[PDB]
């Protein structure tokens, strides 16, 4: 019973207990959200299929790791979607074969956020796993902790809906330009959904941030928003309507505002966070 | 510590009244100012305006002196004319003795549209080298200004010339050659050294 | 030269400033109780007496003097006194140049002569004047009068 | 020459110098003529002693016999009875009023106490291809009253474009004569001569300069020496007589002529009368931070902060400077900064060494306290050269630097309102540097540089400038280069160009009356390094009379670079109206298509009602000749009178003389001044009167009679009609004006004895000057 | 913040309009007996330059200066009459040279500016010919 993948090979540490590095696809889905299916790496072969036929089952306890421990979903132990985190031990598979077959596990997501996610490093610890390998050859029950690390710093989704990316960077040709704000939004499911704003404002209308500019800072003009008539008030949920799989831009344009009097020349700088509403 | 404006007049033709300055700078005598013309004879016949003909300055003052015609068009307007200013500058106020003093000065109707500009007659003045002496005619309507007259070596004597005039002067024979001369401008300033044509 | 700037103008000519001397007479009789002498009484010290030739223009080079006043019937080159009953007797007024030499009155301007000047800087002239006993004597009195100078210019 | 001692009428002089005729008390004593007078300190004052400056004489009494001759070294009495004078020889430097060109300050003037506006609205209106049009409004507001000294002003504003108040500035001032000085509250601005320029309400206590004759004016190197006998020293430089005066023997300095540096150094040379000539020269260069020996400038600042930022706070601080002359070049100066949070406080000297070119080093200290609570020391110190002219055209104008530690900041870097301008890369030190060089006859060469370092960012700020002129004595040849390079942004900030301007009047007759010498073109290019080649043509010039409306007429060409190639066109005429001024300037640039228009004036309330005109500059002058209609003032362009036979000049300087002229020739046939010319010596802020004695009526000179006889000359004459009076010329002469027609003269030369009486015919009225004959009364 | 969003930019300041371009002022004529003394001056004379139309941001603004300066650092005359130069001071009463510079701040609203200057002439070394006088001087600016 070797065991390999392709990407990270990370040891068998500790007996069969282990680390791991992998690469993510975390998925929005509907019920609950993929993570990581471990077929997709794991290759594990019985190096003698003669002699025995290797009995792999979990035990419970196997959660989440870092700040993911606190969390629900499944996980498609043989493709059956068993409740996580694990209360329960599962069965087994068993292991005659030589041929590094696929591990059939997939990972779910039990989805609380609007459409938001957490980022994660790469090599920190992302899960705890107690599994136990026993055989048909004798009772050779070995149990032991497959531990989670990555190979790349990945956003796993926590609501059920996803955007295009959670970072866009943008800069004004200058004065008086503005700019309509590129950005779509799709779900797994058609959802009412609304959305606010968040950050230092200027004005007392909630429509003007402030220019946090680092060096140089250019002054008296601020951070002034529409949607295509549509001055927004900060912290003001705007509807979406009952959205799905169509990935749907917000119409959105960036502008000056001049907020006081005198101008000050020079460099403008300010970041914006919005927030998502279930409706 | 009295002066005028400047020293030479021309009444164009046209013209109503001519301006005077004249200046005491002293800040405590006072001077009485008469105001009289004669004619280029010296005789005093009234035929001009100065206003206000006679007054007194105490401390340092100026007047503007307003002169005007009394003549209506009497004169030869072929050429221009010659008058005398007299101004009598007078203390105002146990064995003592002061002065009055007088400018003379010149006075030159233009009259209006002469024929030739008048920087054009610098070079018209002709001659005739005669003997310890010299003629020097004027075929323009000009009175004419002459100095710095230096016939080769010796400096020689200053002159007016009339309009449509001319003049002779004394020769010392014991002088260069060349005639070499300054004149006077329109605006009493030198005008350079130019060269006698006789004959 | 996105903004032009500009002044012309010229210079106007200004004459002299002629300042004057008055002169006292104090010789109180010491002439005139001693002497007693004929016509030609000139025995007087000559006072000499300045003119202020400053300041002046620049072209103004030389130019041409004069007196006039009332000649003494004797000599007309002597002055004669005002007429006044508590003036003297018998005199006459001498002028003498600065080289003390006997000016002539009234004199037209045909015999006139240059008098050179220095441009710009200052000049002054330094002349004399004494009391020539006309009749024979002088009785006391007072000693005024008027005179005028003339300068016909450049 | 000699009387036996005793008190004596004798006339006074002082080097010769009469001042007046006292009965003097001689006695055997110490002169050239063994006596000595007793005089008293009360005399000598009144003889032209400064007193004071003789120490010891505060001490004695006030009538005492003066021991002048001993007290005071170089001091000779003389009398000489024969003439009864008191030749008296003094070191210079116990007169006073030796300012070539003084005033005394009580000849000064206050002025009227009386209202203030001055107004302007302008505006354009703009067509875009794409957008259209556009327009602007906006008038301008500035207000003030004065009385007596007490000067207020007060502007503001109100707006539209295609909208309201907005309250300016105002401050209420006045100065005090013996302290020299100005006191202004309200509103105001700071300066910058040891700090920093800072607008701020408050009280604001300054020395005036504008006080001092101009030769005061200036640092000078001020000169000592000691006369032996009575001297005269002539005093050269560039071998120009820079100065000459005959000079009384005694100790002696001199505070006197405006500085050039950049004329070469002193020649200074003295013939003492012997002919001895006391030879030596003097060097010359500054620092724009000296003081002339015995002034002492200062300033009071206190009060609370304005800037027009909202992120800020406005508390109340205080300021203070003081600099004070010194012997040998050493210079003492000196103000601090105390406000809350903060302290801040500088340290001095520099000096001119005279033969090695003029120099100064200053260090400041200060404390504070940032908004984040984190508190700092600080230094900062700054180094200033100059050296002057040589004899190869070359001046050294400036060289500075300046540094400061990374806990050195500003008051200004503090006033702020929330936590996180950048502070954390402050300027470690800034480097400026400002030379040139003459270039033989019809060429210069101008050269500037300047540098900026940070704390923090290794980035540098520069700027960089070199620009030649030639002129070919018509011809107007330009080229210049620029380059610059800024920190927060990317490129390198540079543009040559080159002109050459041609005038129109240098090629016609000079006294040919045509306009056309009055009008000018030229003719520039310049390229960009970077494919902008640009050129541009402009003629221009003035128009009707007075030239008050003028023109400009100008275009050019762009290329390269950006493709953005391109004519262009303008246009613009500007008038002044005697009430006011006004112009239209358009512009044609084929996408860029414009309109312009302005009006301005100023309103004037005073005693005998208002008054309107042109702008104006804080100072104005009544004009008082109630009858003129159009007057024209002369050298002022479109000033004239009113209906009525008033006008007015904002014209001003002041603690200095003025000069009022008047055109005869463009007056009306029927009215006579007495003098043309006014002369005022005005303060700053005020208002003058311009009062003349206006004569409305007929023109005349009369040939009188009485006794057979002309008159006794020089009589006095009035009009018992008009109020107008004469004097009598010779010839029973006089000429009158201002008079009517019919009426009756008193005349008065003896005890009042003329009567005359007159009436003319009313056809002599298109003649301004009529002539009669009569006789009078007695 | 579901999603953060930098923006940025930078404010630069343009040319404005002038008013004019086109100073000049005669002062009538004098005495060089008035100017006999070395270093005899005239009377000044005012003279108020407006730039108006200024865009957003802008506010301050350096004048440099352009004339034909003899030795003196006085400006030569370009007329006939000689030993006569020429006095241009700003009203701080400071020496305004050739090729020089100075900095002005700009009014917010009016989006314009003016030059409160001063003008007079001189001799230096006094007794001044007598003639003609003529002068020209050329001006260029710089933004912020």
């Amino acid at each position: 019973f070797a065991c390999k993948t392709a990407n990270g090979t990370a040891i068998p540490i500790g007996g069969g207990s282990a680390n791991v590095y992998v690469n993510l696809a975390p998925v929005v889905n509907v019920g609950q959200n993929l993570v990581v299916d471990l077929s997709t790496q794991i290759f594990c072969h019985n190096d003698y299929p003669e002699t025995i036929t290797d009995y792999v089952t979990l035990q419970r306890g196997s959660a989440y790791g870092g700040v993911l421990s606190n969390f629900s979903g499944t996980v498609k132990y043989s493709g059956s979607s068993y409740p996580f985190p694990t209360t329960s031990e599962t069965p087994r598979v068993v292991y005659n074969s030589r041929t590094d077959k696929p591990w059939p596990v997939a990972l779910y997501l039990t989805p609380v956020s609007s459409a938001g996610g957490v980022a994660i490093k790469a090599g920190s610890l992302i899960a705890v796993l107690i599994l136990r390998q026993t055989n048909n050859y004798n009772s050779d029950d070995f149990q032991f902790v497959w531990n989670i690390y990555a190979n790349n710093d990945v956003v796993v989704p926590t609501g059920g809906c996803d955007v295009s990316a959670r970072d866009v960077t943008v800069t004004l040709p200058d004065y008086p330009g503005s700019v309509p704000i590129p950005l779509t939004v799709y779900c797994a499911k058609s959802q009412n959904l609304g959305y606010y704003l968040s950050g230092t404002t200027a004005d007392a209308g909630n429509s003007i941030f402030t220019n946090t500019a680092s060096f140089s800072p250019a002054q008296g003009v601020g951070v002034q928003l529409t949607r295509n008539g549509t001055i927004i008030p900060a912290n003001n949920t705007v509807s979406l309507g009952a959205v799905g799989t169509s990935a749907v831009s917000l119409g959105l344009t960036a502008n000056y505002a001049r907020t006081g009097g005198q101008v000050t020349a020079g460099n403008v700088q300010s970041i914006i966070g919005v927030t998502f509403v279930y409706q | 510590g009295v002066a005028l404006g400047a020293t030479r007049v021309i009444y164009p033709a046209g013209q109503k009244q001519e301006q005077l300055a004249v200046t005491n700078n002293d800040e405590n005598s006072t001077y009485l100012i008469q105001s009289w013309v004669e004619n280029a004879d010296g005789v005093k016949d009234g035929r001009f305006i100065v206003t206000p003909p006679l007054f007194a300055m105490k401390g340092k003052k100026e007047n503007t002196l307003r002169i005007l015609d009394a003549t209506n068009n009497q004169l030869p307007q072929d050429r221009e004319s010659l008058f005398w200013m007299n101004v009598k500058a007078i203390p105002s106020m146990e064995n003592t003795l002061q002065l009055a003093i007088i400018s003379r000065i010149k006075l030159y109707y233009r009259p209006a549209k002469l024929a030739l500009p008048p920087d054009q007659a610098a070079e018209k003045l002709r001659f005739r080298r005669s003997a310890n002496s010299l003629t020097l005619i004027n075929p323009t309507p000009y009175y004419l200004t002459v100095t710095e007259l230096n016939a080769g070596t010796r400096v020689l004597e200053n002159a007016l010339v009339p309009p449509m005039g001319e003049s002779t002067v004394k020769l010392p024979s014991d002088a260069g050659s060349n005639i070499t001369y300054r004149t006077i401008n329109d605006y009493g300033a030198l005008t350079p050294k130019m060269t006698g044509v006789m004959e | 030269a996105d903004s032009t700037i500009t002044i012309r103008g010229y210079v106007r000519d200004n004459g002299c400033s002629v300042a004057a001397e008055s002169t006292n007479f104090t010789v109180d009789l010491m002439e005139n109780a001693a002497k007693q002498f004929n016509n030609i009484g000139a025995t007087t010290p000559v006072v000499p007496f300045r003119i202020l030739l400053s300041p002046c223009g620049n072209a103004v080079s030389a130019v041409k003097v004069g007196f006039t006043g009332v000649a003494d019937s004797h000599n007309a080159n002597l002055l004669a006194l005002e007429n006044t009953v508590s003036a003297a007797s018998g005199l006459g007024i001498q002028l003498l140049n600065e080289q003390q030499n006997q000016i002539p009155l009234n004199a037209p301007s045909s015999a006139l002569s240059w008098t050179t000047l220095t441009p710009g800087k200052p000049n002054t002239l330094n002349f004399y004047a004494r009391l020539m006993a006309t009749q024979v004597p002088v009785t006391a009195g007072h000693i005024n009068a008027t005179a005028t100078f003339t300068l016909e210019y450049q | 020459q000699e009387l036996p001692p005793g008190t004596y009428r004798v006339d006074i002089y002082l080097n010769n110098g009469y001042m007046a005729t006292r009965d003097v008390t001689f006695n055997t004593g110490d002169s050239e003529q063994g006596i000595v007078p007793c005089l008293t300190r009360a005399q000598l004052a009144s003889m032209g002693l400064n007193t004071a400056s003789v120490a010891g004489m505060n001490l004695l009494a006030d009538d005492a016999c003066v021991p002048l001759t001993t007290m005071v070294q170089d001091a000779t009495a003389h009398l000489d009875v024969g003439q009864q004078r008191l030749n008296l020889t003094i070191p210079q430097a116990f007169m006073s009023n030796r300012a070539r060109g003084y005033i005394p300050p009580e000849l000064w003037d206050p002025g009227i106490n009386a209202g203030l506006l001055n107004y302007n609205f302008s505006g354009n209106s703009v067509q875009n291809r794409i957008g259209g049009n556009s327009h602007y409004a906006y008038l301008n507001l500035q207000s003030g009253l004065n009385i007596g000294a007490w000067r207020l002003r007060d502007n503001t504003t109100w707006s539209y474009n295609s909208n309201k108040w907005q309250h300016i500035n105002t401050w209420l001032e006045r100065d005090i004569i013996p302290l020299r000085s100005r006191l202004t509250l309200g509103d105001g601005y700071t300066q910058g001569d040891i700090f920093d320029g800072i607008n701020f309400r408050g009280a604001q206590l300054a020395s005036d300069d504008n006080m001092l004759p101009d030769s005061q004016r200036g640092f000078a190197p001020v000169i000592h020496g000691i006369a032996r006998g009575t001297a005269q020293v002539t005093i050269k430089q560039n071998g120009y007589d820079i100065y000459n005066s005959t000079v009384p023997p005694g100790p002696f300095t001199i505070n006197d002529i405006y500085a050039a540096g950049n004329s070469g150094d002193l020649q200074v040379t003295i013939k003492e009368a012997d002919g001895s000539t006391q030879i030596f020269t003097v060097p010359y260069s500054s620092v724009p931070l000296l003081q002339r020996e015995g002034h002492t400038r200062y300033s009071i600042t206190a009060g609370e902060y304005r800037s027009g930022n909202a992120q800020q706070e406005k508390p109340r601080f205080f300021q203070s400077t003081l600099l004070h002359g010194l012997p040998a070049g050493w210079t003492i100066y000196g103000g601090t900064q105390l406000a809350d949070r903060y302290r801040a406080f500088n340290f001095g000297i520099g000096k001119n060494m005279g033969a090695l070119g003029a120099l100064s080093v200053d260090m400041t200290q200060a404390n504070s306290t940032l908004p984040d609570d984190s508190q700092h020391d600080g230094q900062s110190v700054r180094f200033l050269y100059n050296k002057s002219l040589n004899e190869s055209g070359t001046n050294i104008q400036l060289v500075g630097y300046r540094y400061s530690t990374s806990g050195y900041f500003n008051f200004a870097d503090t006033t702020y309102s929330r936590m996180n301008y950048n502070l954390a890369y402050n300027k470690r030190g800034k480097l400026q540097l400002t030379v040139t060089q003459q270039l033989g006859r019809t060429s210069t060469l101008y050269l500037s540089g300047s540098h900026q370092t940070y704390w923090g960012t290794s980035n540098v700020d520069e700027q960089f400038q070199a620009g030649l002129n030639t002129a070919f004595e018509d011809i107007n040849w330009t080229l210049s280069y620029s380059l610059t390079k800024n920190a927060w942004q990317k490129g390198r900030d540079q543009m040559l160009a080159l002109n050459v301007n041609i005038p129109f009047s240098h090629w016609l007759r000079s006294d040919s009356k045509s306009q056309w010498r009055h009008a000018s073109a030229s003719y520039s290019m310049s390229h960009d390094l970077n494919g902008r080649m640009t050129n541009l043509a402009g003629v221009y010039g003035t128009l009707l009379e007075d030239n008050n409306l003028s023109y400009s007429v100008q275009t050019g060409y762009a290329g390269g670079g950006d493709g953005n190639s391109g004519s262009t066109g303008y246009a613009t005429l500007n008038y002044r109206g005697g009430y006011g001024n006004a112009n239209i300037g358009y512009s044609h640039s084929d996408d860029i298509k414009q309109l312009y228009y302005g009006v301005s004036g100023g309103v004037l309330a005073h005693a005998n009602g208002v008054t309107l005109g042109q702008p104006l500059n804080d100072t104005v002058v009544l004009v008082k000749a109630p009858g003129a209609k159009d007057a024209k003032v002369e050298n002022q362009t479109g000033v004239r009178t009113d209906w009525r036979g008033y006008a007015v000049l904002p014209y001003a300087t002041e603690y200095r003389e003025n000069r009022v002229a008047l055109d005869t020739n463009t007056l009306a046939d029927n009215v006579d001044l007495d003098n043309a010319v006014a002369n005022v010596v005005p303060t700053r802020g005020a208002i003058v009167r311009a009062e003349f004695k206006a004569r409305v009526g007929i023109k005349l000179l009369m040939t009188l009679t009485h006794n057979n006889k002309p008159l006794p000359f020089g009589a006095m004459v009035t009009s018992e009609s008009s109020q107008s009076s004469g004097i009598v010329a010779d010839n029973g002469q006089v000429y009158l004006s201002g008079m009517p027609l019919a009426g009756k003269v008193q005349v008065k030369w003896g005890e009042a004895h003329c009567v005359a009486n007159y009436q003319l015919p009313p056809e002599s009225q298109q003649q301004l000057l009529t002539q009669l004959s009569a006789e009078c009364r007695s | 913040a579901d999603v953060t969003i930098t923006v940025n930019g930078k404010v630069v300041a343009k040319p404005c309009t002038v008013s004019t371009t086109n100073a000049t002022v005669d002062l009538g004529d004098l005495y060089s007996f008035s100017l006999m003394s070395a270093g005899a001056a005239s009377a000044w004379h005012d003279v108020a330059l407006e730039l108006t139309n200024c865009p957003v941001g802008t506010s301050r603004v350096t004048a440099s200066f352009s004339g034909a300066a003899d030795s003196t650092g006085y400006y030569k005359n370009q007329g006939t009459a000689q030993n006569i130069q020429l006095e241009l001071q700003d009203d701080s009463g400071n020496t305004l040279n050739t090729g020089a510079t100075k900095t002005v701040q700009v009014d917010d609203s009016s989006q314009s500016a003016h030059f409160p200057l001063q003008v007079r002439a001189l001799t230096v070394n006094g007794g001044a010919t007598q003639g003609t006088i003529q002068a020209v001087i050329s001006i260029t600016y710089t933004y912020s």
